[PDB]
């Protein structure tokens, strides 16, 4: 999947690779700020903090930024630390996401006009990629728009003709050339998405103000040796845990899919759900049933893992749900399509080793398991969750085709009862 | 889009790569609907040299051969039109574009998840003007009962059988979901006369064939009288629906599902298994293309919980009227 990434992340792969005519101005002058930060061993690192004056904003994928009051402009240092003062660690809410402010950028302030902001994306379709500029660029932004086909190269005199006709004639060589080493950075770090805005160029070059971006992270294999350690950022309003580093880390490791992300960990509502597809099915139907503020993860399993990355996978999900007692309780919703070719006896197998492990606990904060699987023999996957269930004491319901895939979500939440004349069938 | 029919119940079938499991539950399908021989043709797996491999026809042991060159394959099975290419990522572009070079090849199954789009992106560029259709990649591929299964899809024999998937009823599907579309095969079986033909497209931004792709084909095939659509959250394709339905080109019935609904109550994004799950506007959500959906004239259920329940009504429906 296209995933994003950092401001920061952004701009120093670009100040680093991009290949252009342009003298590209401030390249990797930025000061990255959390909590944490030391102040004294940042202006160690970077003294030109105090050669003139910044510009401060949060790094989070938090957009319009300006139109929320997160940018700070022409600041001295002092000030950059006064405006921070009510900001940094403050919890914020943007939209409807609610999260901490703690990663701030600090660079130097490049005055400029309102002419000399410029706008400039592109972004990927099935066709080819659609390359974007205006000239009234900054945080009001009709646009030129041409289509590079799938195979096309970017020629510089569309670039000159069709895009920067309202350009202003001075900036127009030094505009081609930049939007010309722009694409091709585009194509080699496999860019899906990559705004500009505002693009600044004043009589001393080329500046690059902002940056959003997300990139072909499946494209790793061949692109690591120039992106690095790369991070692939959280949206606003949520946290990254290690849970999900460890599943996305076993994903890694073999063709079998591991997916996990956490929505809200104290949810006492989790579910283990075979399938990209079915994955999102069980879950529009928790949300459905008014189950949206309790569910904790989205997460799947598929493509036939074997029987420990099962049980590596399940006994991450069992921890999680392990670690505060819940009023009512909690419950595990562990559901499926009818496979094709996953083995639903070893992955069964793993899982019931997990329960196992974790058995005190999962009685501890009451935990109730619902399970509905078919597939590669799915009847002895049936047999040893009904057994568990039982060599426990933990309550599980074992359904299997003879049941519509989504109904033990209703049972688990009180819509319809639970039917005992579908065990193990 | 391109062709109309791809498989038959003389189709015959290259696989590249050493799924064994997967030939062979191939076999026991193309078995138990009676086919007069199987539907792989030959194996190729370019780590080893040309050989033979032990197969299972009923239970009679047979032969299929296996080359290491591709274009040993081809020349010695000129009868071949599908390929289903099981290569890992890294060199499923490879294969894919070398296969485009036998045109003989009119139908393309790629399994591999996780080909960065950029590299997706020219294999469709190559396929469109070759006219060759594939289906692809992240996907298990599709079945069409009586007559192919693309690999593992609809499982073992045992499912084959529950689900009646030995022969053809009315209904065509498509699904971006490969464990949902045995799930569809569960449902259809249980409500309708069974699945006429099914295919997954993958869970990718950019799927080999889309979802109208094959829409298209199920409204010019005649044995098709309903059609089944379990869409999704990202992009804007089953908006292809609602045109096609105004321009009068989509006249059988249609019913569709989108799945992702949830993603409208998360306060902000969680990108799900598939690649393209992403909805990058508002068009692209669940919600938004359920409703546009109905309001095209499209058979939309209230959530997934009734897609069966709405499948047999316009079933039965269509069974008053003599169509099927
Ligand atoms: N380093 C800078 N020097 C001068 N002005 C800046 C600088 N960074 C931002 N600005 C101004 O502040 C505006 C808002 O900043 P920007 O980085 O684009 O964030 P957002 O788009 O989220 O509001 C810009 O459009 C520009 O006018
Ligand atoms: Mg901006
Ligand atoms: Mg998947």
């Amino acid at each position: 999947s296209a995933k994003a990434i950092s401001e920061q992340t952004g701009k120093e792969l670009l100040y680093k690779f991009i290949c252009t005519t342009s003298a590209i101005q401030n390249r990797f002058k930025y000061a990255r700020v959390t909590p944490d930060t030391d102040w004294a061993r940042l202006l160690q690192d970077h003294p030109w903090l105090l050669s003139q004056n910044l510009v401060v904003k949060p790094d989070q994928l938090i957009k319009r930024r300006g139109k929320l009051g997160l940018v700070g402009v022409n600041l001295t240092l002092d000030g950059v630390k006064s405006w921070l003062k009510p900001r940094l660690g403050q919890e914020a809410t943007v939209g409807k996401a609610t999260g901490f402010l703690k990663n701030f950028l600090i660079e130097p302030f490049v005055p400029h006009s309102q002419a000399e902001e410029f706008y400039v994306c592109i972004y990927a379709t099935r066709e080819g990629d659609y390359v974007l500029f205006h000239h009234e660029g900054g945080v009001d932004v009709k646009a030129q728009k041409l289509l590079v086909g799938v195979d096309e190269k970017l020629n510089p005199e569309d670039i000159k003709k069709h895009l920067l006709v309202h350009a202003p004639e001075d900036k127009k060589e030094i505009l081609a050339s930049f939007i010309s080493g722009l694409f091709n950075f585009y194509e080699d770090l496999y860019f899906t998405y990559l705004e500009i805005n505002p693009l600044v160029v004043t009589k001393d070059g080329v500046y690059v103000l902002d940056l959003a971006a997300k990139v072909d992270a499946t494209a790793d294999y061949i692109c690591k040796v120039k992106w690095g350690d790369i991070e692939f950022p959280p949206p606003f309003g949520r946290e990254a845990y290690p849970e999900e580093a460890y599943i996305a880390d076993l994903d890694a490791k073999s063709g079998a899919s591991l997916k996990l992300t956490l929505l809200n960990p104290k949810g006492r509502i989790w579910t283990m759900v075979a399938g990209g597809g079915a994955s999102v099915v069980y879950s529009d139907t928790i949300c459905d049933l008014g189950g949206v503020n309790e569910l904790a993860n989205y997460g799947e399993y598929s493509g036939a893992p074997s029987e420990q990355q099962t049980y590596d996978y399940a006994k991450t999900i069992l921890s999680l749900m392990t670690r505060e007692k819940h009023p009512d309780g909690k419950i595990l919703i562990i559901g499926g399509s009818i496979a094709n070719f996953t083995n639903v006896a070893a992955t069964f197998k793993g899982i019931v080793r997990a329960i196992r492990d974790y058995q005190g606990p999962l009685k501890e904060h009451e935990v109730t398991i619902f399970v509905r699987r078919g597939g590669p023999n799915y009847q002895e996957g049936l047999r040893v969750m009904g057994e568990v269930g039982k060599t426990t004491g933990i309550p599980i319901h074992v359904f299997g085709t003879e049941t519509h895939m989504t109904a033990i979500v209703g049972m688990a939440l009180g819509h319809r009862p639970i039917p005992e004349n579908l065990y193990f069938q | 889009s391109k062709s109309t029919t791809l498989f038959s119940r003389h189709t015959k079938a290259i696989v590249w790569g050493m799924q064994t499991r997967a030939v062979q539950g191939m076999l026991d399908f193309d078995y138990v609907c009676s086919r007069d021989e199987p539907s792989v043709a030959a194996m190729v797996y370019p780590f080893t040299g040309d050989h033979k491999q032990k197969f299972y026809w009923g239970h009679k042991e047979i032969l299929i051969p296996v080359f290491k060159n591709m274009a040993d394959a081809m020349r010695k099975h000129p009868e071949v039109d599908v390929l289903i290419n099981f290569a890992s990522l890294r060199s499923a572009y490879d294969s894919t574009m070398e296969t485009m070079n036998y045109a003989q090849i009119r139908t393309i199954a790629i399994i591999a998840e996780g080909i960065p789009e950029a590299l997706t992106r020219k294999l469709i560029k190559k396929a469109d003007q070759k006219g060759v259709t594939i289906i692809g990649p992240a996907t298990v591929g599709g079945i069409k009962p009586g007559c192919f299964k693309i690999g593992n899809t609809g499982g073992m024999l045992d499912n084959i059988l529950a689900s009646k998937l030995y022969r053809p009823g009315s209904v065509a599907y498509v699904s971006r979901s490969g464990g949902m579309s045995n799930e569809l095969n569960n449902i259809i079986s249980r409500t309708t006369d069974g699945v006429y033909e099914g295919v997954a497209i993958g869970g990718d931004r950019y799927p080999g064939s889309t979802f109208m792709d094959h829409v298209l084909r199920y409204q010019d095939t005649p044995g098709v009288k309903m059609i089944v659509v379990l869409g999704e959250i990202g992009g804007t394709e089953e908006y292809k629906i609602c045109r096609g339905i105004k321009e009068g080109r989509l006249t059988k019935p249609i019913v569709c599902w989108c799945i992702g609904t949830c993603a409208t109550m998360f306060s902000s994004e969680v990108q799900f298994g598939h690649a393209g799950a992403c909805a990058n506007q508002a068009s692209e959500t669940a919600v938004a293309k359920n409703q546009a959906l109905k309001e095209a004239g499209v058979f939309v259920p209230r959530s997934f919980d009734e897609l069966g329940e709405i499948i047999q009504s316009v079933y039965e429906d269509l069974v008053a009227n003599g169509v099927i």
